[PDB]
């Protein structure tokens, strides 16, 4: 990229590299709360939500 | 001794809704045993319950 960027000055290349820290997690533990609800029927299907 | 008809007052009455995803129905009857009417429509259908 420095090498074109020395042999075109109409046109310009560039490079960049950033590093992620992206962190999870909600304000309490209340609103990380999380539930479902599971039937087997009786030819051993299975309903979930 | 004679029989009896029943003379409920509502006839026999349902609607039967196709989703239009995965084969799913929705049966909307007036019926005492959900669970049976479950079992032979999705059998009539060769559908999981």
């Amino acid at each position: 990229v420095e090498k074109f960027n020395a042999e075109n000055y109409w046109k310009k290349k560039g490079l960049a590299m950033v590093p992620l820290k992206f962190p999870v997690g909600l304000g309490s533990r209340a609103a990380g709360q999380a539930a479902a609800l599971v039937h087997i029927y009786l030819d051993g299907s299975v309903l979930v939500t | 001794m004679g029989g009896q008809e029943h003379f409920y007052m509502e006839t026999q009455s349902m609607l039967v809704v196709p989703k239009g995803e995965d084969q799913e129905m929705d049966v909307y009857v007036s019926t005492q045993f959900p669970k049976y009417i479950q079992d032979i429509v999705a059998s009539t259908l060769k559908l999981p319950a």
